[PDB]
């Protein structure tokens, strides 16, 4: 339940949506 | 190879004579 | 000043100068 | 119904976004470049730095990169090694668990290389339909590019797939690809396959049809819209010299969009039948001929008797899982014949 | 495989019949 | 912004006849110091062969490859 | 008028002749489903289920009937071997001359569609012009596909209602069909669990009849409306044909790598399986076994059943047919007969000697046999080539364990060395080649075909998706 | 071409369906709950591919045709 | 019965078409033929 | 070289020449493929 | 039986095609 | 006699070649 791989799996998924949220936050301050 | 033959005759049959018939129909 | 231009030719050209100056001093190196 | 067809509305941060992406700026970002500009750009980093610093000598045995002496051609990124299988290698995955230099040792940049490359690739296209809709004009330059991409597909994601790992596919770099491609010729005979025939036709076809038609074109040209170049008298000519020459331009010019992508996608079709192992490999008539006669002999059993040099000669230290000793008796010879 | 000569034979001569009865010319 | 203003600009010529140099000494260094040896794990040409090991790696691990690569390498 | 490759878009905005074509298509599915079955029972030989099953006979449509349940002939012979109870109305023929009618149906309701295609039902009340209103249609048929994905769930495969589907062993020695007990928890998930497939279809049918209701309750945006186009039909060909190929790689993938849903029982071994040593690695297990238990070599060697035996064959792996090589597994090495036994080799002195395996990627391998430790001692040598260690020269003796030649021993040069040879490919098998005039070159189990022709037409309907939304995306410039 | 289709009773029947095409909603709608549902999918996927290559490992979950015996 | 389809067409292609399209039946006849008897 | 050759004709045959001709030679074939295989 | 195929075939090939040249010029 | 069909095949499709050179349409 706590396996390790899980661990880094959803590590992998936060840096994901940071990356993604990232993009955005660029996007909206750049453009206005 | 009687299955060979067969293929490759219906092969060349069938989409030639095909073609052939629409062509006469458009002229 | 930070247009996306000159965004990605500082991207392109920092690397590339950067591995310029590691390879040419890597063909230097006594086998 | 309920509202007018999409003119104004409300400026919601979307619209807002949408007009800054496609400004008519010296780079076209579009919706596109947020896929394509970043991972296209790791893919040519992922291959550079995997050219320049990392080594090979743990996933094939091999050195392979300028750090340790390496030409340009020699230089490559190889892929992992055959006990990695079809792990994705992720840096945080449980074969490098996020350590860099050993994510860099198993091999897992070129899977890195390949994955990020596949997604610009998509990217790239999708931007060439943005490009075409923004300019009001039919995209057939992306019907002509799914040919390239169906290529790297068939070659980069579904071989290896078929196979039993990421070791099998080809590794980038010029000698690597030599490598795969005398690979191909000795185990699965490639070149006696149809489908390689007809793309290998269609790719000299197109060169053949790019010569001719800028030639043509560069010798009809008028003395100084109209057309620059008189297409009666190159169709005169084409008549006279070869028998049939092209009526109308729009013809031709799809005509030359159209030879290489079928000639590539067929080729791509033949790959995916290597990628079972369905190999045009043998033709068992000739054999059984070849084996009841010992004097009967063609050239395709001269190119069997290569292939079989080919694999005995090279398996030993292309596969070096296998762990595989051959005592000098046994590698074939053509005086032993 | 002589048979399958003869059904060739056959159902082509059918064909012919078919073609003769729907696809008439409107002569002149 | 055209091309032509920035080429001639002297603050332009400053700053990047500075920076270009330092970044060239740094890849020099990087790499004659051993330090992309290290972050990039390729060996130095004296320890391709350890002495427990004569011939060239070979991983047979999926999952447990990490001491298997520590073993090998070194 | 029309170009040749444009002769079918005159349905476009014709919704009767659509329907019409939709049935057509539908009949030509299923008239080929019922003439397949048919040729398919009027060629299988159930004679022999254990050394000639049916993935060895180039049996394609079968497995999947047998998979859900269907398992009696009218025949009176049964997959399993015996003649079992009465078949009933649901048999193989049954299936076949159901699919049969099912196509005339179709193809007489296609005909009247396509007399009828001015219908009021087409026609929007508010404007003569007609018009399809795409999202409700949707809908409606998410709806039905969820309503039935859940009774599919609940009731076939669970056995509640059903028979069940087709579950074995996970060394294929013995599978047949029962219920499914749906597993909710992390285990369910695993490619290799029934109850998986149970509890997915359950849960899959449940959200699929939400979601319909949904898009039944709620219209689109007008945002979404326009950017999409869900008012061209267009659209829904390219969504479609996306969707279509992403479930044509997903199949093929499931396919060759193996799944529940798909036992080797009525598929075939997959090649991981011999490249792993599967079935080497059991049946040297539950020899040592035997062996630990006081039996003798011989007497646990005799124990291994003549299948797993069988399943440790090169002959019976997907990745060694050709392209062209056509025809039925059987065509390719004769039909098998028996098995010798395992071949054990040893040289004069007394050490045990071991054939190398043929790894599934070459095809003319040479003969070596390796020593315990790894060392090469004997070897036939190339074809009229110089010998140094050939069998002559070391003497190496083959002694049978276990399978028809156990207990006998050979010591001639040249018999030795064509067992060595065959040995070679795995565990000997006797195969009477002359029944079929068999070629002596492997074929492809159905494994390989499905999963090749799947792949193919993977790749051009993803052709057909990039063309159909290009077409879609730019339909103004298209037009004129 | 002004005359209606064929009346049946199953047409009139099944008019109240096929009555409203174009009918659409004001602004956004709830292309928000596409964001989050999208992301939510993505998510499933990714975890089925990685429970399916083995790289992600469970204790629950085999992943072999060891398996099938289990329950 | 209904009224006459409105959207009826015919299709049409010229001798240059017939052309290719025999070539390309006879070109892949012949390319693949000796993989069919094998 | 000569002029023109005045009594140039062209051939022709209308679609019931063409049936005609094709179930002539198919029905001849029919009949006599059965003593030609012997 | 080889000489009886290829007479057959040519019966069937020479004049049938023979009859579709000319109807295709005329049309 | 697969020699028989190899050689009507290369013949046919030198046929096809000999009247797309000689038996052109005109053009509209
Ligand atoms: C848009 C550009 C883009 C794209 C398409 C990719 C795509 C990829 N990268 Mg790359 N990468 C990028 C940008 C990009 N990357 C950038 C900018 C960097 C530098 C920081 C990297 C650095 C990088 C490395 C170092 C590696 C990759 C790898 C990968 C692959 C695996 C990614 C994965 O599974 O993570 C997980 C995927 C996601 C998180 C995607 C989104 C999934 C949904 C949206 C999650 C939804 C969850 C939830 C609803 C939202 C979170 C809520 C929470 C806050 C509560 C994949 C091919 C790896 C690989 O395979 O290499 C071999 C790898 O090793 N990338
Ligand atoms: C759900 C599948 C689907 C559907 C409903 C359609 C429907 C349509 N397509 Mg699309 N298409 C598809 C898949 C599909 N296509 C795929 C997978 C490809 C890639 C190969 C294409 C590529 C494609 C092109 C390039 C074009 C179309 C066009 C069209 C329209 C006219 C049909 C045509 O070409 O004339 C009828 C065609 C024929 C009579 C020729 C058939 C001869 C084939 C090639 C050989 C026989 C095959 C065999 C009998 C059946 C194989 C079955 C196999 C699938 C298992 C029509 C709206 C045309 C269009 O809309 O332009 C306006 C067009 O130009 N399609
Ligand atoms: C080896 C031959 C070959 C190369 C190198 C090539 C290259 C290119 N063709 C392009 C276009 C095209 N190619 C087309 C048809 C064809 N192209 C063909 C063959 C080639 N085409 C053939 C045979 C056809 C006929 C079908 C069309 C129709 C187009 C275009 O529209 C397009 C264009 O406009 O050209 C100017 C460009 C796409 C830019 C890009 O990738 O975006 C950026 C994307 C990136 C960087 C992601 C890809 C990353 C790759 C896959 C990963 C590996 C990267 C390493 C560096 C590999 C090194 C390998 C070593 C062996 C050296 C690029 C210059
Ligand atoms: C006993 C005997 C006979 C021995 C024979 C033995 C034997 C080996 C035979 C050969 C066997 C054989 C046929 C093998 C080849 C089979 C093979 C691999 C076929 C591939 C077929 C296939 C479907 C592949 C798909 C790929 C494909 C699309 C290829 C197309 C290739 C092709 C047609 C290219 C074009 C070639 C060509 C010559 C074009 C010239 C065009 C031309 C005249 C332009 C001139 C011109 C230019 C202008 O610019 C303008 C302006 C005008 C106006 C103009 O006119
Ligand atoms: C045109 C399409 C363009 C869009 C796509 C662009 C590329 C997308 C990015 C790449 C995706 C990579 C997917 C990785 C799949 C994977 O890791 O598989 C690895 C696993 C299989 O894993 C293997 O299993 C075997 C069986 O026991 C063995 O045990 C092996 O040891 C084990 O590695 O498969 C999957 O999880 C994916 C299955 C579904 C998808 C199949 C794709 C097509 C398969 C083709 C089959 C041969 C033909
Ligand atoms: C053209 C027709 C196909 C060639 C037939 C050649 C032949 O003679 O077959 C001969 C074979 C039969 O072959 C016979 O089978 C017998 C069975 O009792 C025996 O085994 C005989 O020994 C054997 O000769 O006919 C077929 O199997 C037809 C198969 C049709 C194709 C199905 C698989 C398709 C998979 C690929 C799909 C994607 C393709 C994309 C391409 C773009
Ligand atoms: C928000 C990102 C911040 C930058 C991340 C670092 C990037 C530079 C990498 C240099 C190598 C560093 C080596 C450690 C590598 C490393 O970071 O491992 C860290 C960690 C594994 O480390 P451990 O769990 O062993 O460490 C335990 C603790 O000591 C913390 O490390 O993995 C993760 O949790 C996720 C990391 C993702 C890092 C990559 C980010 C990109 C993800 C893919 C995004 C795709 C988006 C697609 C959108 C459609
Ligand atoms: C003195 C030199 C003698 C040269 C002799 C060789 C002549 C070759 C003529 C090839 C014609 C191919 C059929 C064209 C059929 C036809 O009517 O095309 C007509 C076409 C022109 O079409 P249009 O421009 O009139 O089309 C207008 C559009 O609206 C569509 O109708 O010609 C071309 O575009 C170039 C085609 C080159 C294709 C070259 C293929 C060569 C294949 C050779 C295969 C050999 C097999 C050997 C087996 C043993
Ligand atoms: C079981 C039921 C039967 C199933 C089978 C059904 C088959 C249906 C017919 C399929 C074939 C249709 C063929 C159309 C043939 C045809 O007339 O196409 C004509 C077409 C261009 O025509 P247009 O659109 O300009 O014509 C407009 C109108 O006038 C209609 O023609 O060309 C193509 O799109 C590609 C043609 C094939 C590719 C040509 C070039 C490459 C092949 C030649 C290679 C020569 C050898 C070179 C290397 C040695
Ligand atoms: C080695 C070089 C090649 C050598 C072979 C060359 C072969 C040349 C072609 C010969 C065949 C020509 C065929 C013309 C065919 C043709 O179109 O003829 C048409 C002709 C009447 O045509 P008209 O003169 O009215 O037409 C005027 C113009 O419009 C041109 O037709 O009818 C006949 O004279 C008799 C025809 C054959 C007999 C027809 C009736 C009896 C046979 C049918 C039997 C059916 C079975 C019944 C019993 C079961
Ligand atoms: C992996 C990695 C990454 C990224 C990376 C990148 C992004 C990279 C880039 C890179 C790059 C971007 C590179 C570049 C390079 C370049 C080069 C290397 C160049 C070279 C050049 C040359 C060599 C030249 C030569 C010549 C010329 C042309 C002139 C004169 C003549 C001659 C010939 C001399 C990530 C974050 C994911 C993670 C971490 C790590
Ligand atoms: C009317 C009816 C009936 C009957 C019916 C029937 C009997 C039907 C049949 C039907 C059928 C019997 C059908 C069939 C179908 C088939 C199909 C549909 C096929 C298809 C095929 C295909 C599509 C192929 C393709 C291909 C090939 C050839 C190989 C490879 C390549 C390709 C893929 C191209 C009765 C009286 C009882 C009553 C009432 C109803």
């Amino acid at each position: 339940a706590v396996t390790p791989s899980l661990k880094n799996f959803l590590g992998s998924l936060i840096a994901g949506a940071t990356v993604l949220g990232g993009i955005a936050l660029a996007i909206t301050a750049v453009s206005k | 190879n009687i299955y060979g033959l067969t293929a490759t005759a219906l092969f060349i049959i069938i989409p030639t004579s095909f073609l052939l018939i629409l062509y006469v129909k458009t002229a | 000043i930070f247009t996306v231009r000159w965004l990605a030719i500082h991207g392109i050209a920092v690397p590339t100068i950067f591995f310029l100056g590691a390879i040419t001093a890597m063909q230097f190196i006594q086998r | 119904t309920i509202a007018i067809g999409t003119y104004q509305e409300k400026r919601t941060w979307f619209d807002d976004a949408d007009d800054w992406l496609r400004q008519d700026r010296f780079v076209f970002v579009g919706w596109s470049g947020l896929l394509l500009f970043p991972c296209a750009y790791f893919a040519l980093g992922g291959w550079l730095t995997g050219t320049t610093f990392v080594t090979s000598w743990y996933t094939h045995g091999l050195a392979t990169s300028y750090l340790e002496g390496c030409n340009f051609l020699t230089a490559a990124v190889s892929t992992p090694a055959n006990s990695m299988a079809h792990s994705l290698l992720f840096v945080w995955g449980p074969e490098a668990q996020g350590d860099f230099t050993r994510w860099c040792q198993l091999g897992g940049l070129w899977a890195f290389v390949a994955l990020h490359g596949a997604f610009g690739l998509i990217g790239f296209m999708l931007r060439q339909f943005e490009i075409a809709r923004s300019v009001n004009l039919r995209p057939y330059n992306a019907i002509a590019f799914s040919a390239p991409i169906a290529v790297f597909v068939s070659v980069f994601l579904i071989y290896p797939l078929g196979q039993s790992g990421w070791f099998f596919a080809p590794s980038f770099g010029v000698a690597a690809i030599f490598r795969f491609i005398l690979f191909f010729q000795g185990f699965h005979n490639w070149t006696l396959n149809p489908f390689h025939m007809m793309g290998v036709a269609g790719v000299l076809g197109a060169a053949l049809l790019c010569a001719i038609h800028g030639a043509t074109v560069e010798n009809t040209l008028f003395e100084d819209a109209e057309e620059t170049y008189s297409m009666v008298t190159a169709n005169r000519f084409w008549s006279q010299i070869f028998g049939v020459a092209f009526s109308n331009k729009r013809w031709l010019h799809f005509f030359m969009l159209l030879v290489p992508v079928t000639g590539l996608w067929m080729s791509a079709i033949g790959v995916v039948g290597l990628a079972l192992n369905l190999r045009a490999y043998d033709f068992v008539s000739q054999e059984i001929r070849a084996a009841e006669d010992p004097e009967f002999e063609t050239f395709y059993t001269k190119n069997i008797l290569l292939n079989e040099g080919i694999r005995a000669w090279m398996a030993a230290q292309d596969q070096p899982h296998e762990r595989l000793v051959f005592p000098e008796e046994v590698l074939p010879r053509g005086n032993a014949l | 495989m002589e048979a399958l000569v003869y059904t060739f034979l056959l159902v082509g001569t059918l064909g012919i019949i078919f073609f003769s009865i729907f696809f008439r010319d409107p002569p002149r | 912004r055209p091309f032509s203003d920035i080429l001639t600009s002297i603050r332009y010529w400053v700053i990047h006849s500075i920076t270009v140099p330092a970044l060239f000494i740094a890849g020099w260094l990087f790499v004659s110091t051993g330090l992309a040896y290290d972050v990039f794990g390729t060996p130095r040409p004296n320890e391709y062969f350890t002495e427990d090991r004569q011939e060239a790696p070979l991983i047979t691990d999926r999952f447990n490859a990490l001491e298997q690569v520590k073993k090998l390498s070194g | 008028g029309l170009p040749w490759y444009r002769v079918h878009t005159v349905v476009i905005n014709d919704p009767g002749r659509l329907i019409s074509v939709h049935l057509m298509h539908t009949a030509l599915v299923s008239g080929w489903a019922g003439s397949m079955a048919l040729f398919e029972i009027s060629v299988f030989d159930p004679s022999d289920p254990v050394l000639n099953p049916m993935w060895r006979q180039g049996m394609f449509v079968l497995p999947f009937m047998t998979r859900l349940g269907i398992t009696q002939s009218w025949g009176g012979w049964t997959i399993s071997g015996e003649t079992a109870t009465n078949p009933g109305i649901w048999s193989y023929e049954g299936v076949a001359a159901a699919h049969i009618i099912l196509s005339g149906a179709l193809f007489l309701a296609s005909v009247w569609h396509w007399t009828y295609w001015d219908l009021e039902l087409f026609r929007d009340p508010r404007t003569g012009k007609t018009a399809l209103d795409l999202p409700k249609i949707f809908g409606i048929h998410l709806f039905l596909s969820g309503l039935l994905c859940f009774g599919f769930g609940a009731f076939h495969v669970t056995g509640v209602f059903g028979p069940g589907i087709w579950v074995s062993d996970p060394y294929g020695l013995t599978g047949r069909v029962q219920p499914v007990a749906p597993s909710w928890g992390a285990d369910g998930f695993d490619p290799y669990n029934p109850g998986g497939i149970a509890s997915h279809h359950i849960a899959a049918g449940i959200l699929g009849v939400l979601a319909g209701l949904f898009h039944l309750c709620v219209r689109p945006s007008i945002r979404l409306y326009f950017g999409l186009s869900m008012g061209s039909i267009e659209t829904v060909l390219s969504s479609s044909i996306a969707a279509v190929f992403w479930a044509a790689f997903v199949v093929a993938g499931t396919m060759w790598y193996g799944s529940a849903a798909t036992p080797i029982e009525l598929f075939g071994p997959t090649r991981y399986q011999w490249d792993q040593g599967f079935f080497q690695q059991e049946i040297q297990k539950r020899v040592q076994a035997s062996l630990a238990e006081g039996a003798s070599l011989s007497d646990a060697w005799s124990r291994i059943p003549e299948k797993l035996a069988f399943y440790d064959y090169i002959g019976n792996n997907p990745a060694k047919g050709g392209l062209f090589r056509t025809g039925a597994m059987n065509s390719g090495d004769g039909i098998a007969v028996g098995w010798l036994g395992h071949a054990s080799f040893k040289d004069q002195e007394g050490r045990e000697l071991f054939v190398r395996r043929m790894p599934t990627f070459f095809e003319t391998f040479p003969v070596l046999l390796l020593d315990k430790d790894g060392i090469v001692r004997a070897d036939v040598p190339f074809r009229k080539a110089e010998s140094k260690y050939s069998i002559e020269q070391v003497g190496v003796s083959v002694t049978f364990y276990g399978g028809e030649l156990d207990g006998l021993t050979f010591t001639d040069p040249a018999t030795v060395k064509k067992y060595a040879r065959k040995a070679q490919l795995g565990e000997i098998f006797e195969f009477d080649r002359s029944t079929l005039q068999s070629d002596g070159v492997f074929r492809s189990s159905p494994r390989g075909w499905f999963t090749f022709g799947h792949v193919c037409f993977a790749l051009l309907f993803f052709f057909g998706h990039i063309w159909h939304g290009a077409r879609t995306i730019f339909r103004d410039v298209f037009a004129g | 071409f002004q005359e209606p289709g064929l009346v049946t009773p199953l047409g009139t029947l099944l008019r109240p369906l096929n009555s409203e095409a174009g009918k659409v909603l004001p602004g956004w709608g709830t292309t928000v709950l596409m964001a989050v549902f999208i992301l939510l999918f993505a998510a499933f996927l990714l975890i089925i591919l990685e429970i399916y290559n083995s790289s992600l490992i469970l204790d629950d979950v085999s992943m072999s045709w060891e398996t099938l015996a289990k329950v | 019965m209904a009224r006459p389809n409105p959207n009826k067409q015919v299709v049409e292609l010229n001798r240059t078409s017939l052309y290719w399209g025999l070539l390309l039946i006879f070109v892949l006849a012949v390319l693949f033929s000796s993989y069919i008897f094998n």
